[PDB]
């Protein structure tokens, strides 16, 4: 079936909280009001609505560094403090799968990354793995 | 109000004696009034145009400054009229023909630290900002009215000289003297400028991860025209305004234009002397090869190719008005992991202009020239192509052996000729392409394999015998070579922290930038006549070489060597002339022509 | 594999799994899996995995706040090691491709 | 003080230089005759050369074979001096590339008058007036082009206008010398270079 779809209205800080192909989660304000063109279109008094945002949120970013405290940051480094870190991160990799040591460390290594750097400022190198 | 004329009297005043009393210099060497002396010779020379620094204004006076940085719009109008009343004092008498005074164009500057369009928020609006970018788009110049006559259509009397607003913003004509509207523009009796508007792209650098890479409009007036064109970075210092002719209580936006910065061709007296310096010292061809990619291990003769390229050959227009291209076109096939993207990523920033191309996400019409409707007019309008984007420069095409054949055939007329000829939708042109073809490619089995010989080449003869020089960089094991390479690349990882310092035998990129751009504009050398003979002998022994390998192997050679390897010879000499200023080639330019070119003929044994 | 070296060698790291038959460690996968499946009804690790949760913290925290810096790694023992690796690599069947696999290790070891 | 100064052009005055290297690149330009009788042995270089051929022959070759009867070949003048180009100068001096339409204009004009054409008074004329309308122009560049890049302002001059550009050029640089005080070091001549 083919999609429906609604228009919404960002203001002030709420711009550039979101781009095209983002799978936001949107609270706002339903508000409509009087249009002509849709009345003509319709042939009916059809009023046009739209979303007077209040809130951008996303469903893949779940969580952000905007959005950390500081007990997420003291657990963290808490954590760190372990001389097992490594292998409770490896281990934490798909923990549903069995064996495949190798992978789940080649995936935290991939999924934590390198550093990207440009020694000299002429010469770009990734830091993606 | 006799209050308000007070106020815009007494800062016009205060700008004045700005203009007429700021100095530079220390007592214990002298004194040179700036702008002063900028404002004379710019009037004696019939520029009509300043540069006033806005550090300099506020060091003077930091009022004004802050007043200028709040309300430019205000406070810009003051100021130009005080420099045209310091001009004219500071030029009268003036001879004949010289009577009248003209308008001054204050353009100014910052060393501030520049905001970004995706900074520029609501609460920026009409003040001044400084933001970086490119420009993508460049309009034709068109005219502005700046003071008008209109006069009533019916009875024919006249309102004259009425002052138009600066920018974007027009201007509403009386409804009273007759009719409901009943003026019309004198269209003798009014005074214009060049304006020029422009789209400002955002730096990829400044393009948040994930985004499209905003742009803003750009509004150039006077003396800001044809300052900038496609392709280039510049800082933009200008006021964020709104248009004024979905959604209601909605103004577009674009920012007027008051200072450009080109931030990277006239070059200084003393920038002239350090070139002559370089062309002078007797090493300067390795010096030139050691500094082009230096963070790049090895391939020496590659970078000394890669020379020859920015550098180029010298284009000839001869008796009958034929024409020969100076540009070096260089194929580096080879092996992955090779350093020929980075060599590329390299050539596309040295290059004084460089385009930058992925081969796969290129088009035929996106490489040399796309026919587009205009939608404001309806009309078919021509765009600009990678090669038409480079003109007179560079292009670098990564990964050029993933191009489509119908693409890579589009680009052949742009190579040998440099010219791409259009006949489509009812115009018909033929735009210069006057440009240099870098390229990079792997071999057909990804690996240069052997045994395998030509068939490690799916590139045409005739796309091959474009391009002056062919390299097929291997990679060779070794674990010398292996150990050295870690090495230099280990330390190079560890030197992205240690303040980017230089090296010694060695030219800075934006000197070399500027050394390159100084001697293609300056020299263009020819063949000596003994040197012209040595290569017409070294001619006819390798091309007597090539035919009877050919015949031995009873198959054609991938990669010809023709008339067009013999004039590649020819500009690379002449490159390396170019690269030593020097009005002829020698036999010894010729020996290391054919040394290199020798590199790549073994290339295609 | 079927794949090229220009495709391959940009890959840094190159994983193989195989089904192969081991009686004991057939065993323990499939305790593992019909464990999962009994767990996870609707109603070699030996360390203990971190909550998800609190992984995703972890990640987007030292993805942000923390930037590696390199300044000492035993460069003569990483070029031998390159080296060598060149040299057995020349004899078989992966490729790695000059700077590529140094550069892998530099970005693992970050 | 005691520099080098080159041997100064005579070019306008009624015999050139003799020492002048100006003077001699400016007669070594070509300049179109006809040949009056034929000149044996010389088929090589344009075995007799015959009566009544046009030829194109250096300017001191041509002053040296001209004599006032006429009786080896007569003389020419290039286009660049003919009417149709002297309008073109009458129209608007500032305009026309001097540099391109003989490096040494003026000199070589002043001496093409030696063969006493019968339009001597209009090139004359014309030479007068063409420096008196780009004087302005070659004055206020050279006296008011500070610090920069002169290419644009210097390309469209003749070899005298550039003389006079650079005599300008050194006035300026020496009067902003003496303001900001850089005149009063004692300094190394240019040959520490070597
Ligand atoms: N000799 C070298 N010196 C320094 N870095 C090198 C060298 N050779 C390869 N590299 C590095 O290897 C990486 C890949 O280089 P790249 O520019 O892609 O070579 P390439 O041959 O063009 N790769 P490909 O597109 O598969 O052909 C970059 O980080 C380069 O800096
Ligand atoms: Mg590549
Ligand atoms: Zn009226």
């Amino acid at each position: 079936r083919l999609p429906r779809s609604k228009d919404a209205i960002l203001l002030a800080d709420l711009v550039d909280s979101c781009k095209p192909g983002d799978e936001i989660e949107l609270t706002g304000i339903y508000h409509n009001n009087y249009d002509g063109s849709l009345n003509t279109a319709n042939g009916f008094p059809v009023f046009a609505t739209v979303i007077l945002a209040n809130h951008v949120a996303k469903k893949d970013n779940k969580v952000a560094v905007g959005e950390l405290t500081d007990e997420d940051v003291k657990m963290i480094t808490s954590l760190s403090k372990d001389q097992q870190i490594g292998e409770k991160i490896f281990a934490s990799i798909a923990p549903s799968i069995y064996g495949h040591e190798d992978i789940k460390r080649g995936l935290a290594l991939a999924l934590f990354g390198g550093e990207p750097k440009n020694p000299g400022g002429k010469h770009k190198v990734r830091g993606d793995i | 109000a006799d209050e308000g004329q007070a106020r815009k009297s007494q800062l016009q005043r205060r700008f004045k004696e700005f203009l007429r009393q700021y100095r530079v210099g220390t007592d214990r060497t002298g004194f040179t009034f700036k702008y002063r002396d900028e404002l004379k010779r710019h009037y004696n020379l019939g520029e009509y145009w300043i540069e006033v620094e806005m550090e300099d204004l506020a060091s003077f006076d930091e009022d004004l400054a802050d007043y200028l940085y709040k309300q430019p719009a205000e406070h810009l109008q003051l100021l130009e009229e005080a420099a045209k009343e310091v001009a004219d004092e500071v030029t009268r008498p003036r001879p004949s023909g010289e009577e009248v005074l003209q308008d001054i164009q204050v353009m100014l500057k910052s060393d501030a630290s520049p905001s970004s369009i995706r900074s520029l928020k609501s609460d920026m609006m009409s003040h001044l900002v400084k933001i970086p970018g490119i420009i993508i788009a460049a309009s034709a110049v068109r005219a502005k009215a700046t003071r008008i006559s209109i006069q009533c259509r019916s009875c024919r009397n006249t309102l004259t000289n009425i002052a138009m607003r600066p920018g974007l913003e027009g201007y509403a004509l009386p409804r009273k003297c007759c009719p409901l509207d009943p003026y019309f523009i004198m269209p003798d009796k009014c005074k214009c400028v060049d304006f020029q508007t422009l789209k400002l792209q955002e730096l990829p650098d400044a393009v948040p991860h994930g985004e499209m890479p905003r742009h803003m409009q750009l509004y150039c007036d006077r003396y800001l025209c044809d300052k900038v064109v496609p392709g280039n970075r510049v800082t933009i210092m200008g006021i964020y305004s709104i248009k004024k002719f979905v959604g209601v209580g909605i103004r577009s936006s674009y920012i007027r234009v008051l200072g450009i910065q080109v931030d990277t061709g006239a070059v200084s007296p003393q920038e002239e002397e350090e070139f002559r310096r370089l062309a002078a010292l007797p090493n300067v061809y390795e010096v030139i090869s050691k500094s082009i990619a230096p963070s790049i291990f090895g391939g020496t003769d590659m970078k000394k190719a890669i020379a020859c390229l920015l550098f180029g050959g010298s284009r000839k227009r001869l008796p009958d008005g034929l024409t020969r291209r100076g540009d070096i076109n260089l194929l580096m096939l080879g092996d992955p992991g090779t350093a020929k993207s980075q060599l590329l990523k390299f050539v596309e920033k040295c290059s004084p202009i460089g385009v930058y191309t992925s081969g796969k996400g290129s088009s035929a019409a996106g490489l040399t020239a796309s026919v587009m409707r205009d939608p404001s007019s309806r009309n078919f309008i021509m765009e600009g192509g990678a090669m038409v984007l480079a003109d007179g420069g560079v292009v670098c095409i990564d990964e050029f052996d993933k191009m489509r054949e119908d693409d890579r055939v589009a680009i052949h007329e742009a190579m040998e000729q440099q010219t791409i000829s259009i006949a489509k939708a009812g115009i018909t042109t033929t735009l210069n392409s006057r440009c240099s073809v870098l390229a990079a490619a792997n071999s057909v089995f990804g690996r240069w394999d052997e045994t395998k010989g030509e068939d490690n080449i799916d590139f045409m003869p005739t796309i091959l015998s474009r391009f002056d020089m062919i390299f097929i960089v291997k990679d060779e094991h070794n674990e010398e070579r292996d150990v050295m390479l870690a090495k230099h690349v280990i330390t190079l990882h560890v030197s992205a922290l240690t303040q980017t310092q230089a090296v010694e035998g060695e030219i800075d990129l934006a000197k070399l930038k500027k050394f390159i751009a100084y001697c293609r504009v300056k020299c263009g050398p020819r063949l000596s006549a003994e040197a012209a003979e040595k290569l017409k002998n070294r001619y006819i022994i390798m091309r007597s070489g090539a035919r009877q390998h050919e015949r031995d192997s009873d198959r054609r050679s991938s990669i010809p060597i023709t008339v067009r390897q013999l004039e590649a010879i020819v500009r690379i000499a002449e490159a390396l002339s170019k690269m030593k200023l020097q009005p002829f080639a020698t036999e010894a330019d010729v020996e290391e022509a054919l040394r290199l070119f020798q590199v790549s003929t073994l290339d295609a044994a | 594999v079927d794949l090229t070296e220009p495709i391959i060698s940009r890959f840094d790291i190159l994983c193989v799994v195989r089904d192969t038959v081991d009686p004991v460690q057939d065993e323990m996968l499939a305790r593992f899996v019909v464990g999962s499946h009994v767990r996870h009804h609707p109603s070699t690790y030996g360390v203990e995995p971190l909550p998800q949760e609190v992984l995703k913290k972890y990640i987007i925290y030292a993805k942000e706040r923390v930037h590696p810096k390199l300044n000492q790694m035993d460069q003569d023992k990483v070029a031998k090691m390159y080296s060598d690796l060149r040299k057995e690599s020349m004899a078989t069947g992966s490729i790695p491709i000059t700077v590529r696999h140094i550069e892998s290790m530099i970005r693992m070891a970050e | 003080s005691e520099a080098y100064f080159r041997v100064e052009s005579g070019a306008l005055g009624p015999e050139e230089n003799f020492l002048s290297l100006d003077d001699i690149l400016m007669s070594h330009e070509k300049l179109p005759v006809r040949t009056e009788t034929a000149m044996p042995r010389l088929g090589a270089f344009f075995n007799a050369v015959p009566q009544g051929s046009k030829l194109e022959l250096p300017l001191w070759l041509a002053k040296g074979l001209f004599d006032n009867k006429r009786r080896i070949l007569s003389v020419e003048l290039p286009k660049i001096y003919q009417e149709g180009w002297r309008t073109v100068f009458s129209a608007d001096p500032n305009v026309v590339d001097l540099h391109k339409m003989g490096p040494h204009f003026y000199g070589f004009g002043s001496q093409l008058l030696h063969f006493d054409s019968p339009e001597n008074a209009d090139i004359s004329q014309s030479l007068l007036q063409t420096f008196i309308g780009r004087f302005r122009r070659i004055m206020d560049s050279s006296q008011n082009a500070y610090n920069e890049d002169t290419s644009a302002l210097v390309a469209r001059l003749d070899e005298m206008e550039r003389g006079l550009f650079q005599t300008g050029q050194k006035g300026l640089n020496d009067f902003q010398c003496w303001e900001k005080g850089q005149a009063s070091q004692i300094t190394a001549s240019n040959l520490v270079q070597n």
